[PDB]
């Protein structure tokens, strides 16, 4: 799973 | 500190500067030394120093994970026996992810939160306050584990609360909370339930929000939902 | 030094731990304290120290070019503080530094005990390496001495590869290309440059059959890099 | 151009 800082931008 | 001498402006500057360099330790270093300069951070600040130790947080981790990978290995049965210098190193990358959590925890209690009254600055530092006791918690194993635990728990769930009340189910901030305290609760708690129904709820009620947004502010919740909706995928 | 009271053995278990979690700068440390044992590196232990450099090397210099060339957008219909300037010095400094360290090891006392061809050749590549570093910031009175620096350890390495190792030997190889692009990117010598890649690349070629599959391997990954450079100089 | 450090391993 992701978390929001591995969004980019 | 050693940016006191700094100009606020001028750290900002090079802040921005050390981004576009991938020069994050500098990018941090400049953004700490502009918090200590005693002035409430406006949202674009508030958006490098959260980048900033994201960046350099995140190397650690990814190391601290290599490191813990290698030694877990070293500890099976049949394992040739190496020394002490796994543990070390793993120990040494642990000690400084620890120092630098510390520091942007610290950075939040003096005096971020406290002078922090409008709702997007209360979350965005209440949700890196749960944020950086989850890492602290990543690595935790003693006396002291089921309060760092409770501590990024309490700050996630006080920053959900002013969320609910304060902003729109879209907002960037409280969709990206919504998010981090589902993954806390998948990775941290051993709530998959917990996690899988946070994500589920957030994940509708943006949608159901989406149309009173403008394009530009529809892109960025989207591109937060498509998280959720990712790891609601792996999840299930 | 820092890494005085860790087991050279352990200094290189470290370093190689510290190459799987990509911490370079840690891994440079390690391999700085084990040379500072005094005792000569083998071939695995000089590959360690060479990779941990480059890579700590390689950021500063990514991250030096990019704020000179923001610099260089400032310094032009520009609108004008000291900031930029500032903080590319911040970086050279750092760089520069990390340069000092690599050659200090190499003359203190890396080079002198290298007797083999092998180790000489490399230790004598990253000397005109690092000193090509720092030629790439260098505009003071001793840049041109920086250059000349750079030249005469890249000269003496090429020099021995030539009578002491085939055609093919990687490190040969190696040295070659990046002399080659000592000649196009810092001495203002393209024809220089072309001229060895080529020459380096085909006396490569004729000593290819002498090879085990694995070492050809090896030498042909960086015969590409050298056609590569050549495709994009000509 | 790129140099030999630029090659993978
Ligand atoms: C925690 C958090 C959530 C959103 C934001 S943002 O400023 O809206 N933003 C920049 C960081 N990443 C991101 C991804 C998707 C959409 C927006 C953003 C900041 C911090
Ligand atoms: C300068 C130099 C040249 C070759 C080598 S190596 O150990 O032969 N080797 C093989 C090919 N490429 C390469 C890239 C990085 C590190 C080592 C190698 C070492 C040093």
């Amino acid at each position: 799973c992701g978390s929001l800082g591995n969004i980019h931008h | 500190g050693a940016m006191g001498s700094m100009e606020r402006a001028s750290l900002i500057q090079k802040a921005k500067l050390a981004e576009q360099a991938e020069r994050y330790e500098d990018m941090a270093a400049f953004m700490k030394g502009a918090v200590e300069k005693g002035e409430e951070l406006s949202n674009e600040e508030r958006n490098l120093l959260s980048v900033a130790y994201k960046n350099v947080v995140g190397g650690q981790r990814a190391a601290w994970r290599v490191l813990s990978s290698i030694e877990q290995k070293s500890n099976e049965e049949g394992s040739e026996e190496k020394g002490p210098e796994v543990r070390e190193y793993r120990e040494k990358v642990e000690t400084e992810l620890q120092g630098v959590c510390d520091t942007v925890l610290g950075l939040l209690d003096s005096h971020l939160i406290k002078e922090a009254g409008d709702a997007e600055s209360r979350v965005f530092y209440l949700k890196m306050k749960g944020d950086y006791y989850r890492y602290l918690a990543e690595v935790a194993t003693g006396d002291d584990k089921k309060r760092i635990i409770d501590s990024a728990r309490s700050a996630y769930q006080e920053a959900m609360d002013i969320s609910k009340k304060e902003m729109p189910p879209t907002n960037p901030i409280r969709l990206g909370l919504a998010l981090n305290f589902s993954v806390f609760h998948y990775e941290i708690a051993n709530s998959p339930e917990e996690a899988i129904s946070l994500a589920k709820t957030t994940f509708d009620e943006a949608m159901a929000d989406l149309h009173t947004l403008s394009e530009d502010s529809y892109k960025d919740s989207t591109l937060i939902m498509q998280l959720l909706r990712d790891n609601l995928t792996l999840w299930t």
